[PDB]
RNA sequence: AAACUUUCAACAACGGAUCUCUUGGUUCUCGCAUCGAUGAAGAACGCAGCGAAAUGCGAUACGUAAUGUGAAUUGCAGAAUUCCGUGAAUCAUCGAAUCUUUGAACGCACAUUGCGCCCCUUGGUAUUCCAGGGGGCAUGCCUGUUUGAGCGUCAUUU
RNA sequence: UUGACCUCAAAUCAGGUAGGAGUACCCGCUGAACUUAAGCAUAUCAAUAAGCGGAGGAAAAGAAACCAACCGGGAUUGCCUU
RNA sequence: UUUGGGGCCGUUCCUUGUCUAUGUUCCUUGGAACAGGACGUCAUAGAGGGUGAGAAUCCCGUGUGGCGAGGAGUGCGGUUC
RNA sequence: GGCGAGAGACCGAUAGCGAACAAGUACAGUGAUGGAAAGAUGAAAAGAACUUUGAAAAGAGAGUGAAAAAGUACGUGAAAUU
RNA sequence: UCUAGUGCAGAUCUUGGUGGUAGUAGCAAAUAUUCAAAUGAGAACUUUGAAGACUGAAGUGGGGAAAGGUUCCACGUCAACAGCAGUUGGACGUGGGUUAGUCGAUCCUAAGAGAUGGGGAAGCUCCGUUUCAAAGGCCUGAUUUUAUGCAGGCCACCAUCGAAAGGGAAUCCGGUUAAGAUUCCGGAACCUGGAUAUGGAUUCUUCACGGUAACGUAACUGAAUGUGGAGACGUCGGCGCGAGC
RNA sequence: AGGCCAGCACCUUUGCUGGCUCCGGUGCGCUUGUGACGGCCCGUGAAAAUCCACAGGAAGGAAUAGUUUUCAUGCCAGGUCG
């Protein structure tokens, strides 16, 4: 009964949600995410996990500041305001 | 019966009602509606009348 | 379960607000390519995995 | 070939000692000044069974000479020791059973 | 309809607070009218008017504090320049134009003369 | 002889090839150098008069302000003084702001929307208790300040 | 006694600073095997991939403890070539 | 024998707005003319796109120059202390 | 790689980036990771009033349209198979 | 003329699609259904009533943990699903719904995990959890420039996380809804924390009396420090007693 | 209160009024809790928080008035998540 009845015995989550990635990879008994490396400082990445990088990298989100960075570089990082020509 | 921020608590609700509606409030029972919101059942003293102040507000 | 956590309940509420069909005025708008919802989710068929 | 049992035994996740019911480590009183220049009296208050150990233990109690305090020790009981029993530890102590000469 | 930032700027602080509480009460009225009714956009006009009011107030306070900290160093970390981490951590044109008096002498005595070559 | 099987054609079907398209991709070239403790990348949850998503945004929530244009948005509804004008608009531009809870994440924690300490202030007849609001408390290191410790050590006391 | 010094410390002390991300190129460490050898162990794949640390718009290098043996040249990088 | 520093206007660089010619004449077909035909125009503009079908000549643009606005700035040209 | 521009004896929706579309999406897996399919009505919705049969869906007429041999199971509409 | 991703019958080829087999195998465990009425276009199955049967309290009953997530309840409703059917449904559509001082989490620590100091490691990070560390806060106040210093005094564990079944402060009845209730309504209680007034008690023998005693009481000063108890505990046997049945 | 019954009323919100709700017995009975004992062990069968008491005697207080708030009564509040 290594198959079906054991799958019936299967009901306790090894993994739950993580607060840095939100992916349900936070091993409770180790206290680590299997995807971001929480609660470590760094973010978990590998150059064999190219797809993983591509999935979790810059630009898959809002870039709440970084789009405006390039706009602002174009305008030369200016202070002040307009003058009502 | 009010719909309420998830950041709020019973002291806040009681004081806010006393201010906005010029009433006194006996007790407060809150819950989280599974649409994500908070709901508050707010019981006053027997002095005031909830019907009166609700059809004063302009809902009924 | 009954004894649950607020995060779970939060995600559940969001799911419940997602689980309903398209608006037909969106079906009416200009240049529209949407006919139906395809992010639709039913407890019998697929689980959230949370 | 595998690593074998005697080698796994040294990491010891499951081979560690089951150290719950053990009343403490059965060490003698510390050798401070009273022991190495005179003697000092304590009292065997209670003999008990230590788990994993076939020899019993004797919760002895002394007094602190430096403070109003009652530092309790754990001795391994010898044959003849009983409750309420005065234990004399030190250098000029007398040679009877239970003493720490 | 709604409100106008220029006349708000002419108005004073307490006038703005009164405007704000009025708008908020009106918006609560509008939400009960909304649950009674099918549709109501006047609530959206109200929303953006409240937003502009709070914006104006913020600008007034920040300008007060700017002209308070004026002409001295150590102004705070939300009235300073935002430019970028690296540019803030960079040198100044002063600190980068600093020289040894030695190199200043060598400059002044032997600078790149502007010459030309035909005859 | 029919029926049935098979074959061919016409019409109808299943199905989605062929043809013709094309806001995409790929490759080459040119040019510029711009993330973050002043809190990033990312994540979660939430915001529209009527939306689930996408895109946008953060309780000032498909956006505010400011500037420019110059009268639209549009699926519906509504709005009109907003039209010879400090002014429409899912407009463009963008120099002032907001920037929920998190995250290098920084009061201590975290499978808890958990538990504290300090300052200012308000109420409850309250330095102490309770609650509300506002502001704060990470670590390592640098320079400097103040308070120090050590017969490590100097002098000078009587 | 009082005041210095030396060294070591503490403060929610005054001011600042580093951390993380991205990583095509760049500086370094670390470090394989499949493979080729018609086998295979040196060797080769490779002073490579993976892993780790750290930067910029370029980096690194760089004004010779150099090349040379000439009638001598003259920082560095790079292209052709050798 | 030889020397320094600031201002201004220009100029350079960046960003960027706006203006800058020519047929929608006739006939046939067609649902529609951008097609065919006839007659013409501009062209330092016949590149490209759009519009009911192959559109230089309908629209945006292109080409040509022009007129501005805000920034960087010592690169330098004149002027001033 | 990032930001912005231009080009091609390139691919033309089983091709070309995995992704021309609400694609790193739905979905699977405890998890690391894996990872799709799916473009075209018509110039314009003018997207079929009205009558009739039917419980209705739909049908037959009518009508729109240049064309329903264009009816959201929509450009054309092969074959297998029927 | 140039140039190629240039010609398919095959590759247990790839992707998609389609067939014959074939209206076939088969839809057969769990003792079992029937009569009428109503609805509706339409009833073997929906609803009601009547009958016959079953589970038979170690149950097909009533409530929960893990998990699931809104399936809960209602109204409408049958294109797809419910391997027949369908007027029904855990389906489709639209809404509504989960009320706590006393139930739990939160607190405690267990096995254990894991920072700091320090030490290793090229380095991601490893060891270790009181360690070769200068590792802190508790109380009375003293002043009445005045807030909180200075007066003292005290102590030295020396992070934190870890159980919704362990330990643990305290709530019961009746009623009520479409769906909730030890939560809401009514009534009747208890606990913690913080304020405070009266009564009561006690005292001129200044901090209580009685009792031979076991010990009793409406209360009836008591800091630092220290000792002790409860928390705090196996299993089986038979006996007694109690509660409910 | 709740439960069992009776009576009189009405489109109806619909009730309204009355009574009873008593006294016992048994048991190796079932389940469960508990008490005092016994038996078993080379097995003797968690910890901490928290609470209380005691020893001790710092300190503080009465008389024209004090001391006490572990006695009684009285006042306020009791969050967050499920």
């Amino acid at each position: 009964g290594k198959g079906t009845p054991s799958f019936g015995k299967r009901h306790n989550k090894s993994h739950t949600l993580c607060n840095r990635c939100g992916r349900r990879s936070f091993h409770v008994q180790k206290k680590t995410c299997s995807s971001c490396g929480y609660p470590a400082a760094k973010t978990r990445s590998y150059n064999w996990g190219a797809k993983a990088k591509r999935r979790h990298t810059t630009g898959t989100g809002r870039m709440r500041y970084l789009k405006h960075v390039s706009r602002r570089f174009k305008n030369g990082f200016q202070t002040g305001s307009a003058s009502k020509a | 019966v009010f719909q309420v921020s998830m950041k709020a608590n019973k002291y806040q609700i009681k004081k806010a009602v006393k201010e906005l509606y010029e009433v006194d409030v006996l007790k407060v029972n809150t819950l989280v509606r599974p649409n994500g919101t908070k709901k508050a059942y707010v019981r006053l003293t027997a002095d005031y009348d909830a019907l009166d102040i609700a059809n004063r507000i302009g809902y009924i | 379960a009954a004894q649950k956590s607020f995060r779970i309940k939060q995600k559940m509420a969001k799911a419940k607000k997602q689980n309903r069909p398209l608006p037909q005025w969106i079906r009416l708008r200009t240049n529209n390519t949407i006919r139906y919802n395809a992010k639709r989710r039913n407890w019998r068929r697929t689980k959230m995995n949370i | 070939g595998r690593v074998i049992r005697n080698q796994r035994k040294g990491a010891g996740s499951i081979f560690t000692s089951h150290t719950r019911l053990r009343q403490g480590a059965a060490k003698l009183r510390t050798l401070d000044y009273a022991e190495r220049h005179g003697y000092i009296r304590g009292i065997v208050k209670q003999i008990v069974h230590d788990s994993g150990r076939g020899a019993p233990l004797a919760k002895v109690v002394f007094r602190d000479p430096y403070k109003y305090r009652l530092r309790e020790e754990i001795f391994i009981a010898n044959e003849g020791v009983h409750t309420g029993q005065f234990i004399y530890a030190g250098k000029k102590a007398s040679l009877n059973v239970g003493n720490v000469l | 309809a709604g409100v106008k930032a220029y006349e708000l700027r002419t108005k004073s602080k307490e006038q703005l607070a009164s405007q704000l509480v009025d708008l908020k009460k009106e918006l609560a009225e509008l939400k009960v009218q909304k649950l009674s009714r099918p549709s109501l956009p006047k609530i959206k006009t109200v929303r953006k008017s409240i937003a502009c009011v709070l914006t104006v107030i913020n600008e007034q306070q920040r300008e007060a504090v700017r002209q308070l900290y004026k002409g001295k160093k150590y102004q705070p970390k939300d009235l300073r320049a935002k430019k970028t981490r690296a540019l803030r951590r960079a040198l100044t044109k002063f600190e980068a134009s600093q020289v040894t008096e030695k190199q200043r002498k060598k400059q002044i005595a032997f600078p790149q003369r502007k010459y030309a070559i035909k005859a």
